[PDB]
DNA sequence: GGTGGTGTGGTTGG
DNA sequence: TCCGTGGTAGGGCAGGTTGGGGTGAC
């Protein structure tokens, strides 16, 4: 996270921790959905083109978290994985498409102070806050510049912007399947992930219920917090029914 | 179910330092 | 220490 | 007006954990 600050205790009691057993290494973000699922990015687990593809006892999950390597005796819960689903159409080789997996707990895990599941949006509440300048918050422990890793959870909040613009900042081929956010560099404000952030997640509070919704997986981006340029997110409402059938399916 | 409302946070009324800045966006 | 600290509370025991 | 038949990839033209629907994109 560039630009951001420290996070509050408790204040994204649903951030994840995901975590590489050898060596013992950070390698993501993700997000508590429920007591036994987690929802980080697909690239974190598999990406050909480097030929990363981590298997189920590859890795761990920590949840509650707030210092980034330290034991947090009594507040973390670290579990394992029992089954990774990545979505079918994720696409690795061209614009990170879908970029989405659903990460099956061994054990259900117990709620607290410190963790706590995140939302997903209905059609109504996503209706209402994709909206551009709106703004919502991302959360990591990734990198504070592009070129440095911080002692706790970073956060930072920054304004969801119109497609076209999106579409004009990058090279990249973009589907209806993600969206970015950011400032732009005449609105003076900075902010961006950064490396090590993806699979945390861009949510937004609800001003008709209170709650907080994740409404976007941190995916991609070139660099970080570069002017004219936008970090992108996984379009989490378009792809809740395959969230929904796995959960359904194999839970 | 529970899901949303921090402990911390929503379940004691207690604002965080930077969530309003969210609620003027809209 | 187990997980940092010229540490004994802390977001947590002793 | 369009959004599957290979693609990120098997087997097949339907559907699955996937071809829907969207601050759509063409
Ligand atoms: C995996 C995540 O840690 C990471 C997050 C980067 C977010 N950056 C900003 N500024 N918001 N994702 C990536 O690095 C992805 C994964 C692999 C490549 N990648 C990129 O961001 C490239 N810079 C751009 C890109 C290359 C190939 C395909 C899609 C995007
Ligand atoms: C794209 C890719 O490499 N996928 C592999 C899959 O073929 C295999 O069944 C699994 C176990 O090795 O690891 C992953
Ligand atoms: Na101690
Ligand atoms: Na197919």
């Amino acid at each position: 996270i560039v630009e951001g600050s420290d996070a509050e205790i408790g204040m994204s009691p649903w951030q994840v921790m995901l975590f590489r057993k050898s060596p013992q290494e950070l390698l993501c973000g993700a997000s508590l959905i429920s007591d036994r699922w987690v929802l980080t990015a697909a690239h974190c687990l598999l990406y050909p083109p480097w030929d990363k593809n981590f298997t189920e006892n590859d890795l761990l999950v920590r949840i509650g978290k707030h210092s980034r390597t330290r034991y947090e005796r009594n507040i973390e819960k670290i579990s394992m994985l029992e089954k990774i689903y990545i979505h079918p159409r994720y696409n690795w080789r061209e614009n990170l498409d879908r970029d989405i997996a659903l990460m099956k707990l061994k054990k259900p895990v117990a709620f607290s102070d410190y963790i706590h599941p995140v939302c997903l949006p209905d059609r109504e509440t996503a209706a209402s806050l994709l909206q551009a300048g709106y703004k919502g918050r991302v959360t990591g422990w990734g990198n504070l510049k592009e070129t440095g890793q911080p002692s706790v959870l970073q956060v930072v909040n920054l304004p969801i912007v119109e497609r076209p613009v999106c579409k004009d900042s990058t090279r990249i081929r973009i589907t209806d399947n993600m969206f970015c956010a950011g400032y732009k560099p005449d609105e003076g404000k900075r902010g961006d992930a950064c490396e090590g952030d993806s699979g945390g997640p861009f949510v937004m509070k609800s001003p008709f219920n209170n709650r907080w919704y994740q409404m976007g997986i941190v995916s991609w981006g070139e660099g970080c917090d570069r002017d004219g340029k936008y970090g992108f997110y996984t379009h989490v409402f378009r792809l809740k029914k395959w969230i929904q059938k796995v959960i359904d399916q194999f839970g | 179910a529970d899901c949303g409302l921090r402990p911390l946070f929503e379940k004691k009324s207690l604002e965080d330092k930077t969530e309003r800045e969210l609620l003027e966006s809209y």
